[PDB]
């Protein structure tokens, strides 16, 4: 519509070794133009950078916390963002944010320069139960 | 790779004062590619300063981001009551690394 918005959901309370997916629902603006992230903040802590997928759908990267067991991925159909996740373990307790990244084009390694976040979402909590 | 790191841990200050936050780097952050967020309880994050100075728009004046290499600020010149909350700074010069945060409080 006319703001920008962007609106996870999918959380909840979820058990060790369990899978979840996660999703993000961007209106007012085109999410398959932007580089698009998740961020999560455990409780009481700061701020995680967590996987990114470039404009072209074709790139993706993780942090090493989560490399293997999450992915990243996208419905340009439906301008979503999904965030899917195996092997959920206790330190993914976090609230899941999505946001937009205005300046990444071109991600050929994960070692080179990115983007910041001009856009966050509200979040959802995900809370890995004991 | 990049390790982030803030200080202080907390500012506890009263409005009208001036804060003063500092944002280290392990390795020098190509291009000055450094932005700070502005995050208040419970509530998503917010863009404030993004490659080291440049404000993001509809921030005020009062803000304002330096530094270079490993070394980076933020200054608000001074605090108002909305400005007390969570800061954080963030580099992109290699991958994307946030700092620790730096909690804003009101001194009581």
């Amino acid at each position: 519509g006319s703001q920008v918005q962007l609106v996870e959901s999918g959380g909840g309370v979820v058990q060790p070794g369990t899978s979840l997916r996660l999703s993000c629902e961007a209106s007012g603006f085109t999410s398959s133009a932007y580089a698009m992230h998740w961020v999560r903040q455990a409780p009481g802590k700061g701020l995680e950078w967590v996987a990114v997928i470039t404009f072209d759908g074709g790139y993706q990267y993780y942090a090493d916390s989560v490399k293997g067991r999450f992915t990243i991925s996208r419905d340009i159909s439906r301008n979503t963002l999904h965030l899917h996740m195996n092997s959920l373990r206790a330190e993914d307790t976090a609230v899941y944010y999505c946001a937009r990244d205005p300046l990444t084009k071109l991600l050929p390694f994960d070692w080179v320069s990115g983007g910041y976040f001009d856009y966050w979402g509200q979040g959802t909590l995900v809370t890995v139960s004991s | 790779d990049i390790v982030m790191t803030q200080s202080p841990g907390t500012l506890s200050l009263s409005p009208g004062e001036r804060a003063t936050l500092s944002c280290r780097a392990s390795q020098s952050v190509s291009s000055s590619y450094l932005a700070w967020y502005q995050q208040k309880p419970g509530q998503a994050p917010r863009l404030l300063i993004y490659r080291a100075s440049s404000r993001a728009t509809g921030i005020p004046d009062r803000f304002s981001g330096s530094g270079s290499g490993t070394d980076f600020t933020l200054t608000i010149s001074r605090l108002e009551p909305e400005d007390f909350a969570v800061y954080y700074c963030q580099q992109y010069g290699s991958s994307f690394t946030f700092g620790q945060g730096t909690k804003v409080e009101i001194k009581r």
